[PDB]
């Protein structure tokens, strides 16, 4: 929640789970998939694209 | 209660209305249903008698 209103990222969105609800919500496991792509390929990484 | 407010949903990082930045979508959207859709997407003239 401290990185949402930081205004230091180009694209900071959350699908399914609201970004204003992860401040006190428990999670079983959290994964991190770091990768570098192009500029127009950011919209491709979304639940419901091809 | 009737609400016809045409403001901006203020709940993201950058404060909306005062400035325009990020997470400031338009609340009043436009539907757009078409005859080639499913059964659950067809409109229904709901009439409530109070």
């Amino acid at each position: 929640s401290v990185l949402y209103n930081s205004a230091s990222f180009s694209t900071f969105k959350c699908y399914g789970v609201s970004p204003t609800k992860l401040n006190d919500l428990c999670f079983t496991n959290v994964y991190a998939d770091s990768f570098v792509i192009r500029g127009d390929e950011v919209r491709q990484i979304a639940p419901g694209q091809t | 209660e009737r609400d016809i407010s045409t403001e901006i949903y203020q709940a993201g990082s950058t404060p909306c209305n005062g400035v325009e930045g990020f997470n400031c979508y338009f609340p009043l959207q436009s539907y757009g249903f078409q005859p080639t859709n499913g059964v659950g997407y067809q409109p229904y003239r709901v009439v409530v008698l109070s």
